[PDB]
DNA sequence: TGCGAAATTCCATGACA
DNA sequence: ATTGTCATGGAATTTCGCA
DNA sequence: TGCGAAATTCCATGACA
DNA sequence: ATTGTCATGGAATTTCGCA
């Protein structure tokens, strides 16, 4: 501060100080001609109260910062202190966007076998049919066949009925599904736990992770939509044929349809493939155990260039889940206690909790 | 001549007057000739209508070549057999009096009679709930003939509940005095 | 048909039978043995059906429609046929999503001088701060400079109003505004003509093209955001502060305020900038003029490896604005009158009127 | 000494009471030194508050270094002083009885006068809304003395509204008539 | 042993509240 | 304590029919 | 005439209803 | 009859201080 500034103005060299300009006094500060013109230096017991007073004008990061500062001063390592209090600024770390996208995506292994892993969801509100107004949606991870019931409501109620129907046939080892209130509540755990059936949930706020069936979703309205161009929206109805329509459509990328991976022969629908007609049941089903093993895995994809990935200890914000108008879109700084594989991690949170939480929700927090 | 599949020939047939449960009188049974396995569906009647109701559900998962059935009232309608048409579903009678399936067949709609039965002798009107597991058995059940349940011979995989337990099937004794006692 | 295929049977070449392989009849039905088995040849006459009775199964598109008909048919170029069928499905056409990126945006040039265009927009509802709910925003284009006034409605009377206080200041060549209901009524096209400022609209639904104003309306949001953490939403008292606040904010790639661009001097604000301060007004303004025209500009970016860009006579769809529940989310097929610029076109639409209208509102017709 | 710049000096002063105009009463008129610039604002009262208010709105625009005006008590009540004190605004004062500004100002301010008391006739009751013409006109208005209108020499550009009409700005025989008919 | 054309595979694009 | 997916239709690449 | 470090510039990322 | 934009903070690149 005033002994560091006082040693200068007599000629000694101070670290970080260049040796090539002249210090001076006048109006009762010190100043230095600098090839933009003359600067004042302040004493270091003054640096951050400045930096501070130039960043609060518009809450201003580092470049629009320190164009202010360097306008009246100069000092060594001017951006340093810059830095320090953009960290330090509780309002722009939990009010500013990110600039670091994350990694890039994780392609789980398709389940071996089909029941090995349901993933289910609802689609609605859509327009009543017949007194209905929700679609529940399962679709089997290994196969892609699905199954629709049309609900009034997306309750654990509604949601128990459906299933009831379903396991009928089968039961399922897991069944995956976001945190939707039908899902989460304590009915539906028991009911899964009655049946030895181990209940899997998306991270929070993330549809991608619940994708085999979001998917599905997609191609049931597209189907929906087509066969209801210039009729009234009677939905009910079609639902039946919608799921034996989309269970019997080809993936262009796999050659089969999902009715045909989960039963290895066509049923007696349109257009039904004829190949296995002399093979035995049991030719057949070994067919389709090969078959089921040699499918197409897509990979992981390139990183982008400027992708971030979670590392344990790593300072990180959640996004607020439906920011109030005009309120910060992000939480207080968090802690990474695990990383559970390199999209998904454990927080240590903003209200003391463990959270596990997709790195789509988070962001690194800035200037460490 | 080619080998027998899932899917060739559903046998289908009602169940019932039963008591009461949840609305519901009677069981339509639909056994899938190839594999042995069952779907059952509750109805309030035996009527073309109920038949079509339930049929519509289990045909939006799977259509059969065949379905063979005895000539009851609701099978022989002539709206039955529009129905059937219109799925490209041929229809099979059994000539009145003579009722003919398969070995395998014939045997599964025993146990299907005998398991029902079993279950509803001291809740003869919880039957509806027990539907589903009642199915999971039947399709989880080995075949002494074929060496593979239905499940896996119709999905080419092991169930995630095997019935390991061969069970009864029979009647015990304190149940035969209270099926004499609640027919009563 | 029943020609060609006879002359097929007696062992004589037909263009596109491929000669090595040996037809004939059985069941009544012509039929080939090629490597995957036996399929049957259908007449030509009964071609349109089957590929028709495999499409409408599921309204699948080209390789699942083929998969079904290769399960029972062969015929020389069957796809030649399923795409024939695709471009002639209304309600593939208008329901499927498309596959075509838009080509790169345009980046146009700078106003070459402070009130040669505006860029207005609202912000709101906002939650209620005196009364008042929205914001005008009106943005200089050339030097970003920024106006905000408070509203209770986003209406003509109070745009109107808020553009009296503003143009007391200087009147506008041009102002650009997107199509809200408060700059598209006659009242205030009435109010410009008076003043013989020109009124130009974005194309509908597509808030890029306000990207001037808009990119504001973040910053605007963003301050009073941290403005506001932990007290309560009293952004009225604010706006004024706000307005200030980011007059008198570098951007980084300009290396200017925009009140520097206005002016070519700051005013007594905190951190002005002392560059100046020997020059005379007249050198000053020489400076401003220099500064003026040698800004950073940006070009467009390389395109996508798989955009479409506009030409005359195209058929072309425009997406429906607000689809309803289960409905197509594209229009009927249209044509492009006329090429604007790469970006933007007049089509003749689904009412027989000219339309102007963004390309990011619009697919390429699939199948021509 | 450095040269004279746009915002080292803005001169205030009160116009008024005047007649009723949307329930307003007086003008601040706030000249920039130099560049003549000026910015009207209309007010109920010659009040600090009134004052406060509207350069509230001029300064949410630009701040000047220095406000000159006269010792009008608006101007010199001790809650002005705190607010231009709260902006780094020094505050100036010519002394009682003797108004000083700078003969571009003094030049300025009677254009104003002269200009408003000229469209007030007639209409003595509509100055409200004219108020942004008023403005244009002034600021768009050639300087003998340097080259440059205002709006030039703020800006550094031409305007979209040049006033090529340097106006009568006298009050025609018929105007005169019907003043001293009004003012009656 | 190489050509033109058809068939198949590749894959960016967009949408699942 | 968990994780994107896949129909789509032009373009790129491979295979086919024939020689 | 070349080094280490600071300063400046580059630019992908995301959000404006 | 019209058209994206630009604050942001790490990384890449250039300049600076000194020799
Ligand atoms: O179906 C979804 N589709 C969107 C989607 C699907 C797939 C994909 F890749 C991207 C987006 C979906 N989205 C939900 N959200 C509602 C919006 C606020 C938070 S959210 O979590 O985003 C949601 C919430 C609760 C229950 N089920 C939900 C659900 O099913
Ligand atoms: O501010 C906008 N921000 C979004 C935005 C901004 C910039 C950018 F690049 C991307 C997105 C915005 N959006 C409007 N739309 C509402 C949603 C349905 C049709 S829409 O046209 O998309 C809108 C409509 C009417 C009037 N003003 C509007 C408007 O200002
Ligand atoms: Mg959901
Ligand atoms: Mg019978
Ligand atoms: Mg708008
Ligand atoms: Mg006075
Ligand atoms: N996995
Ligand atoms: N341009
Ligand atoms: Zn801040
Ligand atoms: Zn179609």
């Amino acid at each position: 501060l005033d002994a560091e500034l006082d040693q200068l103005l007599q000629g000694h060299y101070i670290k970080g100080y260049p040796k090539q300009y002249t210090y001076f006094l006048e109006d009762g500060k010190v100043k230095v001609s600098r090839p933009e013109g003359v600067k004042i230096i302040p004493p270091q017991s003054d640096r951050q109260k400045i930096v501070l007073q130039a960043h609060n004008l518009a809450h201003t990061g580092r470049e629009a910062t320190l164009l202010k500062i360097a306008n009246l001063y100069w000092w060594p390592n001017m951006r340093k202190d810059v830095v320090k209090q953009l960290g330090r600024c509780q309002q722009c770390l939990i009010t500013n966007a990110s600039n670091k996208a994350s990694g890039p995506i994780l392609r789980p292994d398709r389940p071996q076998k089909p029941f090995d892993k349901f993933f289910i969801d609802y689609i609605g509100p859509l327009p009543p049919s017949q007194g209905y107004l929700y679609v529940l949606v399962v679709v089997d991870g290994m196969t892609g066949f699905t199954w629709l019931y049309p609900t009034k409501a997306p309750s654990t109620s509604a949601t128990v009925k459906s299933l009831n129907v379903l396991t009928s046939i089968a039961i399922p080892k897991v069944i995956h599904s976001d945190q939707g209130a039908a899902f989460t509540s304590s009915t539906f755990a028991e009911w899964a736990k009655e049946r030895g059936i181990h209940l899997e949930f998306s991270t929070p706020y993330h549809p991608q992770s619940s994708g085999k069936v979001e998917r599905k979703n997609s191609d049931i309205k597209r189907l929906l939509t087509k066969l209801l161009v210039g009729r009234p929206t009677k939905w009910y109805d079609l639902l039946p044929v919608v799921q034996l329509a989309l269970n019997n459509t080809y993936s262009p990328v796999l050659k089969y349809t999902p009715h045909q991976l989960l039963f290895g022969i066509d049923s007696n629908t349109p257009f039904a493939n004829q190949d296995t007609l002399d093979l035995t049941r049991e030719e057949e089903l070994s067919l389709l155990q090969e078959i089921r093993t040699s499918l197409y895995h897509p990979s992981t994809p390139p990183a982008s260039s400027r992708s971030w990935s979670p590392v344990v200890g790593q300072l990180v914000q959640e996004r607020v889940a439906r920011p109030a108008s005009l309120r910060p879109r992000w939480h207080k700084p968090s802690t990474v206690l695990k990383v559970l594989n390199p999209r998904t991690v454990v927080i240590l949170d903003h209200l003391g909790n463990n959270r596990t939480v997709s790195i789509d929700n988070l962001k690194p927090t800035s200037h460490q | 001549d080619r080998p027998q599949k899932p899917f060739d020939k559903f046998f289908i047939d009602y169940i019932g007057p039963l008591p009461p449960s949840q609305g519901y009188l009677y069981v339509l049974v639909v056994v899938d000739g190839m594999t042995g396995f069952t779907w059952l569906y509750p109805t309030k009647a035996p009527s073309t209508s109920a038949t079509v109701k339930s049929l519509n559900v289990l045909t939006s998962i799977a259509i059969p070549k065949v379905i063979h059935s005895d000539q009851g009232a609701a099978f022989t309608s002539s709206t039955f057999a529009e129905w059937a048409k219109e799925r490209g579903i041929h229809l099979e009678f059994s000539t009145p009096y003579h009722p003919q399936s398969s070995g395998k067949v014939e045997r599964k709609n025993s146990d299907i009679k005998r398991l029902l039965t079993k279950l509803l002798v001291g809740r003869p009107t919880k039957w509806y709930d027990l539907l589903p597991v009642v199915q999971l058995a039947l399709n989880n059940t080995y075949s002494p003939v074929l060496k593979y349940t239905p499940h896996q011979l119709l999905f080419g995989i092991d169930s995630n509940t095997p019935f390991a337990n061969q069970d009864t099937l029979d009647l015990t004794r304190e149940e035969e005095l209270s099926l004499l006692q609640e027919i009563r």
